[PDB]
C-alpha cells in the first residue's frame, strides 16, 4: 500500500519547500 | 613599509658551484660564513641526515643572527622554522625538558597532498527510477535515482545508487538551490542561490551563485602541519557536551609533558600514510641565540636528544669567549657550551668588519631606510661607526632623517650627524660620565 | 613496517654481534673493536633474557666519544621487540608536578611488561546476500543475511545491534566480512568485484590474540577514573601506594595461576652523573625489589662532585651505590678500529670514499675527536655533490676542513682574540678603533 | 621462580627462649641485633605501647635492611607494615609533614565486619515511578529504588530478560547479561548468556573485610564514588590531594572508638620503616619529633649508615648518624656490626643455592676471599654471570676459569676508582 | 533593518500567511514572510509593537 505516491519521493516534495510552503503552493 | 633591523636580508648571495658574491642579497663580506651556511642550505634541502648541530660564533654585531635568517630565507616558507632565544625554555608550567622536546619535534613538518572528485551544482531535477523488485514483492522498487546538475556552461544527469537517499532526507536537499557531493565516498554535502535570492521578499538563507565550469571536478589539496600540532591535537580533546569537555574548558588547561605512547602512536600513523604516498616528511630547522644562557641541564638533555632518529637540523648561535656554564662553577668553557656537547657540533667562525665595509653596510641601510645621504656625511658616518660601533651608526640614522626633515630639507648633512652625536650618546661616552659623577649617576 | 626514522647517530648498528658461545668477532653488525665491552653486554643480555635474576644495576664507564652509548643501543637492537626497554636521560627525572622519586618509580615500572592472550571466534566469508527491514516511525528492524566460504554458505538473522553494527560501515554484496561474536566488530577485508580472492574453509574459526601492556599502564588505569587519559595526556600525579602495592599482588596470582605472563625489561639511564643524592638514596632502596628490571647507566666523569652535595666522589656517584653496582669500562680506539668505524659509518649515509680521502679523514679524527671527522663526512659529500661529481676527493675534505672548524682551533682563536668576545666579567670591545 | 637480593631471609630465626641461634631462617651472625629485633616484635605484638622510636645503626653490607625485612615477615600479614625512604617526603602538592602524617595514619590498621545485602536474578519489568520486578531460579519480588540507581540501571542499558546483580549497601549496579531462556533469538547475536541464579533473590553476608585508618579517613576526605554521573563530575572537579585538618582525624578517631566499642571491631596497630633516614631534613625532625609524643602513632624504625656528619638542612649542626640530638634522646639504638670470613662464605653458600646454582669448594674459597678483599655485595652480584659463563661453556659447575674470567670482564669500586684516577681524559 | 513597528499579519495551515509591516519617520512597507523567517520569528517573540533589528546577512533578529 501506498497512502501518496512514493512515501520516500512525498516526504522529499515535502521537504523541498516545507509544510507550510506545500499548504500555500496552490 | 616597516623596517626592523633586518628587511635588507633576502638570502646569502650564493652562486651556482656554492661560491658567495662580495656583494649580493643585502650582505656585505662574510664570505666563508656564507659558504658554509649554503653547504648547510644544500644538506638540509637533501632531507636524508638527522639531528645534525652546527653552533656560529663570533664577537657582537657581526652578522650572527642575519645568517640564521639568511638561511631561513634561502630555504622558502615551505620547511618549518623555529626561532627560540635561549631563555624562553625555562617555564612555569611545564619542565624544560618538555618545552625543548616540544621545540624540537615543532621544527619537523609533514605535507598532505591529496586528489578529490565533486559534482557540484544547482540542482535541476531529481526522480527516484521505479523498477522490478529483484525478489518476489508487491510494491514499488526503485533501483537508482536520476539527479540533474546545471552550472555555468554544464549540464549532466546522473544514475545513482538508490541507497544514497538518506543522505538527500538528512541534508534537507530541496531543489534547485545548490548540492555539493563527492564522487566514491558517497554521500551529500548542502552547500539557496542567488536565482531565488531576490525572489523572496526577505529570508534568512544564504544564497549561493551558480558554480563555475563543468559539474565534474578535480581538485588537489595540499596542506602542511608540524609534527607538534598532530600530538597537541591528538592529546588535546573535542567535542560539544561531554563531561570531558567541559572539565577542559573549565580548567584553563595549561600544559602537559605530553607521554612518549603518544608520540610513538602519530609517529607509526605518519609512516603508514607516507608508506602510501599520500604525504611526504619534511625536516626544518630549529634557530636558538644566545645558547649561553641555556642551564647544564638543558645541554645534557640536548646531547641525547640530537641522537634521536627523528631530530630536525639546529643550529646554536653565541657571542662568548672563556666562560663558566651555567649551572656549574667551575667548569669553564669556550662560547659557554660545555665540551661534550661541542664535541658533537660543528663550528662556523665569524670575523668582524673593515671601514669599508661599515661604510658600504651604512649607505645600504640608509637606501633601504628611504633617506638620501652624500659622501660629505657618510664619510663621517663611517668613522663614527668606526670609533664608537657599527650598530650606533646604524641607529643613528633615523634621527638624522627626523632633523633633517624638520629643517624643511631632504639630504643629510655634517651639521644634522653633529647634532645627533650631541643629542644621542653611545655606550663609551655614558660610562665616561657616569665614572665621573658622584651623584647617584 | 619499518617506522618514522632518519639517518642517526646509532642506526649503522644492529645488535652487538656476537658468536653462538659469546665471542666477539672483531667486526659485525655494525660493531667495531671494544671486545671486552661487547663480551659484557652479551652477558648482560643473556641476564636479562633468562629472566631470573632481577634489581641489578650494571655501570659503564669511561671517556666521551668511546662507546658506551653504542655499546646500550647494540644491546637493545639485539635484544629485540616484545622486550621492554626505557631508555631516559639523567635530566628527565627532574619535574614541576611529579617528586623525584615518583619519575623514578614510574620509569622502574614502565619498563615490565604483562601479556595475557585471550581465544577469539571470528567468522569470515564473502557476503552472498541481504536483506533489511525498517519500520518507518516503528522501534523495531528484522534483518537476514546469507553468507558463503568455498566449501559452506549459510544464512543468519540478526538482532538489534547487528543491523545497526552493519549499516555504519556500509555492507554490499561484493564485500569480504569478517565478524567476531563476542565484539560485534566489523572488519572490511576487500570487494571480490563490482580484488581479493574469496575466503575459502570453515565459515567460522578460532584464533588467540595477545595483549601486552607495561605495568606502569596498569598502575595508571587503577589509580583514578579519569586515569585512563592520563595515559596520553601524561598528566598524572603521585599515585598512591596501596595502588602498586595491590597491583603487584594482583599481577603476582595472575602470574601464578596462568593467566598472563610477565617479561622484565631494561632501564637504560644516560648521563647519570647528574642527579641529585635523594635520586641516588631512592635507586639504592628501589634495586632491592622483586618487580625491578636491570638497571644500565652510562657515566663519562671522573672524581666528580656529586649534586646536592659538596664533596667528589668518583663517576660522580655516591659510594653507596657503587657498592651494589657492576663496572664495565671502555677503553680509547686505535687508529684502524678510527678507520674501520669511519667507512662503516660513510657506509651507512651511501657516500662513496676515496682510499686517500678516508686516509686523511682517519688523521683528522685522530688529531682531532673522532666524531668531528663522521660529521665531515656528509658535508664533503655536499660539496663533492655541488661540484658535480659523485665521489669524494681530498680536496673535498680539505675545503670542508678549512670552511668548519674544530674545537682546538675555535680555542685557540678565541684565545688569541680575547677582546673580540665578551668575558666572563661582561667587558667586550666592539669598537674596531 | 624470580629473587633479587632477598627472599633467602625468611624471619629471625629464634627459638621460645628469644636466644638467637648462630644459623637460622637465611641468617648468620647478628646474634645481638636479631635478640633485639624479636624483643621489639614481642612488644609491637603486644599491642599496648604507642609511639616507640628504635634505630638500627651501621656500616654498609651490614643488614640493616634485611633486619627490617624480616621483623615484617615475622610479624605477619594480618599487621599493616608501611616501608618508605627518606626522599618519599618531598612531595609536590602537599607539604612534607602532611605526607609524614598520612604515612602514619597508614601504619596502623583497623579490621572490621560487616553485613551485605544482595539481589539479582532476571528482570521482568522497569516501570517509572523505579519498581523492578526481580526474578530468581526459584523465587520473584518486587523492589523500589532511588532515582540514582535508576540512572546507573539507565546508564547500563539494561532490558526485559537481562540477569542483574545489585547490591543494597553501596548501590553498586551489575548487568550479568542476557538470560539463557531467550537463547534463540539471532543465529549470529553478539550478547553473551547466563543461567539464571540459583536461591532467592535477597541474599545476606558477613564479611570480615579489613582496612586502615588512612584509608577511612581518605574515603570521607576525597571520595571515589562509583557509576553516578553527578558523584563521577564531582571527584572530577579535583584532581589533586590536599592536606587533611584536624578536625576530620579526630572525627574518625571518634567513629572509631565506637565501632571498637560496639563491639564490631578491633585495632591492629603497624609498624612505619624508614630507610637512610639521613635524607630528611630539620623541620622533618623536628616535626617526627613532635608526632612521636601521640596517643594513635605507631612503632617507627630507622635506618641509618653515617659517622659523626652534619644534619641537613644546618649549616654546623654535626651530630651521630645524621640525626638531631633531640630525636636521638627518644631513641633506642641497636648497633650493627660487620662479618668474618666463614661468615661471608657461608651467605655467599645460601645465596648460590637460592639461585639453583652448583659452586664447587675451591671457587667458593675463592669467591671469599675476593668478597673480604673487595666487598660482600660485590661477591654476591659476581655469581650470576658466573653462572652464565659456565653455561655458554656447556657446563653446570662454577670453575675457578669462570671467577677469573668474571673479573677480568667485571671491575668493583677499587679498580674502577683506580683506573680513573690515573688517566688522562676524564 | 531597524524601526520594526510591526503590527503583525499571520492567520492553507501551518501558521500561513507570512507578511508584517515596517514603519519609521520616513519609509513604510509591507514584507512577506519565508518559512524558516517565521520560524526565527515564533522564537523571541515580538509583540508588534515593538521596535526590532534584523540583518540581511541571514543571521538573528535582535530585539532593541
Ligand atoms: N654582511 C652583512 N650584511 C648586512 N647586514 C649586516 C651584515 N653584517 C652585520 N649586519 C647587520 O648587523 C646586525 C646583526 O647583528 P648580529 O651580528 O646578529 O648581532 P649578534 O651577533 O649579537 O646577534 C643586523 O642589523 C645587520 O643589519
Ligand atoms: N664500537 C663501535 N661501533 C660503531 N660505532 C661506534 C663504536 N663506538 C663508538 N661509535 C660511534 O661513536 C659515536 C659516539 O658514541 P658513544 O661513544 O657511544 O657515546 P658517548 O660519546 O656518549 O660515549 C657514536 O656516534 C657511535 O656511532
Ligand atoms: N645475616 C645475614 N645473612 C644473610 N645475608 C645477609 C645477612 N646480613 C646481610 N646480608 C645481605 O647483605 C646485603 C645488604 O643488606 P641490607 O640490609 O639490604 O643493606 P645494608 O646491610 O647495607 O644496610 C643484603 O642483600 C643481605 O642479603
Ligand atoms: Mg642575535
Ligand atoms: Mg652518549
Ligand atoms: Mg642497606
Amino acid at each position: 500500500d501506498f497512502p501518496n505516491a512514493p512515501p520516500n519521493l512525498k516526504d522529499f516534495n515535502t521537504n523541498l519547500f516545507g509544510d507550510r510552503w506545500s499548504y500555500t503552493n496552490g | 613599509t616597516r623596517t626592523a633591523a633586518h628587511t635588507h636580508i633576502k638570502g646569502l648571495g650564493l652562486d651556482e658551484s656554492g661560491v658567495a658574491k662580495r656583494v649580493e642579497g643585502g650582505f656585505v663580506g662574510q664570505i666563508e660564513a656564507r659558504e658554509a651556511c649554503g653547504v648547510i642550505v644544500d644538506l638540509i634541502k637533501a632531507k636524508k641526515m638527522s639531528g645534525r648541530a652546527i653552533l656560529l660564533a663570533g664577537g657582537p654585531s657581526t652578522g650572527k643572527t642575519a645568517l640564521a635568517l639568511a638561511i631561513s630565507q634561502e630555504l622558502g616558507p615551505k620547511v618549518p622554522f623555529c626561532p627560540l632565544v635561549g631563555s624562553e625554555l625555562y617555564s612555569v608550567e611545564v619542565k624544560k625538558t618538555e618545552t625543548l622536546m616540544e621545540n624540537f619535534r615543532r621544527a619537523i613538518g609533514l605535507r598532505i597532498k591529496e586528489t578529490k572528485e565533486v559534482y557540484e551544482g544547482e540542482v535541476t531535477e531529481l526522480t527516484p527510477e521505479d523498477a522490478e523488485n529483484p525478489l518476489g514483492g508487491y510494491g514499488k522498487t526503485i533501483s537508482h535515482v536520476i539527479v540533474g546538475l546545471k552550472s555555468a556552461k554544464g549540464t549532466k544527469t546522473l544514475r545513482l545508487d538508490p541507497t544514497i537517499y538518506e543522505s538527500i532526507q538528512r541534508e534537507k536537499v530541496s531543489i534547485g538551490d545548490v548540492i555539493y557531493i563527492e564522487a566514491n565516498t558517497g554521500a551529500v554535502k548542502r552547500v539557496r542561490s542567488d536565482a531565488y535570492a531576490t525572489e523572496f521578499d526577505l529570508e534568512t538563507e544564504e544564497y549561493v551563485p551558480l558554480p563555475k565550469g563543468e559539474v565534474h571536478k578535480k581538485k588537489e589539496i595540499v596542506q602542511d602541519v608540524t609534527l607538534h600540532d598532530l600530538d597537541v591535537a591528538n592529546a588535546r580533546p573535542q567535542g560539544g557536551q561531554d563531561v570531558i569537555s567541559m572539565m577542559g574548558q573549565l580548567l584553563k588547561p595549561k600544559k602537559t609533558e605530553i607521554t612518549e605512547k603518544l608520540r610513538q602512536e602519530v609517529n607509526k600513523v605518519v609512516a603508514k600514510y607516507i608508506d602510501q604516498g599520500v604525504a611526504e616528511l619534511i625536516p626544518g630547522v630549529l634557530f636558538i641565540d644566545e645558547v649561553n644562557m641555556l642551564d647544564i641541564e638543558i645541554f645534557t638533555y640536548l646531547n641525547k636528544a640530537l641522537e634521536s632518529n627523528i631530530a630536525p637540523v639546529v643550529v646554536l648561535a653565541s657571542n662568548r669567549g672563556m666562560t663558566t656554564v651555567r649551572g656549574t662553577e667551575d667548569v669553564i668553557s669556550p662560547h659557554g657550551v660545555p665540551p661534550d656537547l661541542i664535541d658533537r657540533l660543528l663550528i662556523v667562525r665569524t670575523l668582524p668588519y673593515d671601514k669599508d665595509e661599515i661604510r658600504t653596510i651604512i649607505e645600504r641601510r640608509a637606501t633601504v631606510e628611504r633617506l638620501q645621504v652624500e659622501s660629505s656625511a657618510l664619510d663621517l658616518l663611517a668613522t663614527m661607526g668606526t670609533e664608537t660601533s657599527l650598530r650606533y651608526a646604524l641607529q643613528l640614522l633615523a634621527p638624522c632623517g627626523i632633523l633633517a626633515q624638520t629643517s624643511n630639507r631632504k639630504e643629510i648633512v655634517v651639521n644634522d650627524v653633529n647634532e645627533a652625536k650631541l643629542l644621542f650618546l653611545d655606550a663609551k661616552r655614558s660610562t665616561k660620565i657616569l665614572e665621573t659623577s658622584a651623584n647617584y649617576l | 613496517l619499518k617506522s618514522l626514522s632518519l639517518i642517526a647517530a646509532h642506526s649503522h648498528i644492529t645488535g652487538l654481534g656476537l658468536d653462538e658461545n659469546l665471542q666477539p668477532r672483531p667486526t659485525s653488525e655494525g660493531m667495531v673493536g671494544q671486545l671486552q665491552a661487547r663480551r659484557a653486554a652479551g652477558v648482560i643480555l643473556k641476564m636479562v633474557q633468562n629472566g631470573t635474576i632481577a634489581g641489578r644495576a650494571v655501570l659503564v664507564a669511561g671517556p666521551p666519544s668511546t662507546g658506551k652509548t653504542a655499546l646500550a643501543m647494540g644491546v637493545s637492537q639485539s635484544l629485540g621487540k616484545d622486550v621492554p626497554f626505557t631508555a631516559i636521560a639523567g635530566s628527565e627525572i627532574f619535574s614541576l608536578e611529579l617528586s623525584k622519586t615518583e619519575a623514578l618509580t614510574q620509569a622502574f615500572r614502565k619498563s615490565i611488561g604483562i601479556k595475557i592472550k585471550e581465544e577469539t571466534e571470528l567468522i569470515e566469508g564473502e557476503v552472498v546476500e541481504i536483506q533489511i527491514d525498517r519500520s518507518i516511525t516503528g522501534g523495531h528492524k528484522q534483518g537476514k543475511l546469507t553468507i558463503k566460504t568455498t566449501d559452506m554458505e549459510t544464512i543468519y538473522e540478526l538482532g538489534n545491534k547487528m543491523i545497526d553494527g552493519l549499516t555504519k560501515e556500509k555492507v554490499l554484496a561484493g564485500d569480504v566480512i569478517s565478524i567476531d561474536k563476542a565484539s560485534g566488530k566489523i572488519t572490511k577485508l576487500g570487494r571480490s568485484f563490482a580484488f581479493v580472492q574469496c575466503p575459502e574453509g570453515e565459515l567460522q574459526k578460532r584464533k588467540t590474540v595477545v595483549h601486552t601492556v607495561s605495568l606502569h599502564e596498569i598502575d595508571v588505569i587503577n589509580s583514578r577514573t579519569q586515569g585512563f587519559l592520563a595515559l596520553f595526556t601524561g598528566d598524572t600525579g603521585e599515585i598512591r601506594s596501596e595502588v602498586r602495592d595491590q597491583i603487584n599482588t594482583k599481577v603476582a596470582e595472575w602470574k601464578e595461576e596462568g593467566k598472563a605472563e610477565i617479561v622484565p625489561g631494561v632501564l637504560f639511564i644516560d648521563e647519570v652523573h647528574m642527579l641529585d643524592i635523594e635520586c641516588f638514596s631512592f635507586i639504592n632502596r628501589a634495586l632491592e625489589d622483586e618487580f625491578a628490571p636491570i638497571v644500565m647507566m652510562a657515566t663519562n666523569r671522573g672524581v666528580s662532585k656529586t649534586r646536592g652535595t659538596n664533596y667528589k666522589s668518583p663517576h660522580g656517584l655516591p659510594l653507596d651505590l657503587l657498592d651494589r653496582s657492576i663496572i664495565i669500562t671502555t677503553k680509547s680506539y686505535n687508529e684502524q678500529e678510527i678507520k674501520t668505524i669511519l667507512s662503516i659509518r660513510a657506509q651507512e649515509e651511501e657516500v662513496e670514499l676515496s682510499s686517500d680521502a678516508l686516509d686523511l679523514l682517519t688523521k683528522t679524527g685522530v688529531e682531532t675527536s673522532l666524531r668531528y671527522s663522521s660529521n665531515l663526512i656528509s658535508v664533503a659529500q655536499q660539496i663533492a655533490m655541488k661540484r658535480k661529481n659523485n665521489t669524494v676527493e681530498v680536496e673535498d675534505v680539505k675545503r670542508a676542513y678549512l670552511l668548519f672548524l674544530d674545537s682546538a682551533r675555535s680555542v685557540k682563536y678565541v684565545q688569541e682574540n680575547e677582546s673580540q668576545y665578551i668575558d666572563d666579567q661582561g667587558n667586550v670591545q666592539i669598537s674596531i678603533a
